[PDB]
């Protein structure tokens, strides 16, 4: 349902680098815990009051980072490892999750790394990243540091960025050329916006030329964008971008296209 | 809702 793709609407090139995913016991336990956390109506009412008051002078992500609500799920250990085509007892040095959020997908990627770095723009979620003992970098610090990261993950940040192609070239700058990969994730159909206070959008200053009407057409359009920076798709998968539930729904899902990119 | 959006 959420993991299927019509590989005939893909070009012959992309049909070969596809990686199929399915529901995992990790996906299962995430959905279970999100449902039972979506059952407590009184706590959601508390959250709703605080949200309404604070939205008048905060961002929705900042609010959900203040309340510990709305954790998300991209892949599971199994899916992540089989997508990166790595072993369970496989370890490298450096990781950089740009726009890490609350760090729960950074948590799922952490065990295979000795140094886990992160960048975030909501200080409330920055505190949660720091409470997970992550080295918080800046929006202009991860690029000009002196290191060359082994794995860079920009999971679900191009929709929410002001200069995504600039970011892609910046990733190309500080990535290890020989065995360094980029884990990227996009919500297709491409919905790009820059957040503001109270859940308001704002258009980006650099818009990506991902022109299509369904998931398959836009993923066919992505190669050119990745080619401008310096990356080529080596593997990619379809996953659900899941989020915990509120008082109206028990779970939320979005259509994600996850790519692994080569320099 | 969804924290992404
Ligand atoms: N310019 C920027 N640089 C770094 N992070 C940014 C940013 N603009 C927005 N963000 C952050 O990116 C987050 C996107 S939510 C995507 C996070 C995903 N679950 C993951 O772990 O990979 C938001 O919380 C937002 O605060």
């Amino acid at each position: 349902q959420w993991y299927v793709c019509n590989r005939e609407k893909l070009c012959e090139s992309l049909q070969a680098v596809f990686v199929q995913s399915y529901l995992d016991q990790g996906t299962q336990i995430f959905l279970n815990n999100s449902i039972e956390k979506s059952g407590w109506l009184f706590i959601q009412l508390y959250h709703s009051f605080v949200s309404s008051v604070f939205s008048l002078f905060m961002s929705r992500t900042s609010i959900n980072g203040l309340l510990g609500r709305g954790s998300m799920f991209v892949f599971s250990p199994d899916q992540f490892q089989r997508l990166l085509k790595i072993n369970p007892d496989w370890k490298t040095h450096r990781l950089l999750d740009l726009g890490a959020g609350d760090g729960e997908v950074t948590k799922i990627m952490s065990p295979h790394f000795e140094e886990i770095y992160a960048t975030e723009l909501s200080e409330t979620m920055i505190w949660q990243l720091q409470k997970k003992k992550y080295r918080v970098l800046g929006i202009n610090e991860w690029q000009n540091t002196g290191f060359q990261y082994d794995v860079i993950s920009c999971l679900n940040l191009l929709d929410r960025c002001d200069q995504p192609l600039t970011l892609l070239k910046d990733i190309r700058s500080v990535l290890e050329p020989t065995r360094g990969r980029v884990i990227l994730a996009l919500v297709l159909p491409f919905h790009p916006y820059v957040e503001n206070v109270g859940g308001k959008w704002e258009k980006p200053s650099e818009i990506l030329e991902i022109k299509g009407q369904n998931w398959e057409e836009q993923v066919n359009s992505l190669p050119e964008v990745f080619r401008k920076a310096g990356f080529v798709i080596e593997a990619f998968t379809r996953l659900p971008y899941l989020c915990e539930g509120d008082m109206y729904n028990d779970y939320y899902v979005l259509d994600d296209a996850v790519f692994v990119l080569k320099p | 809702g969804h924290t992404h959006e």
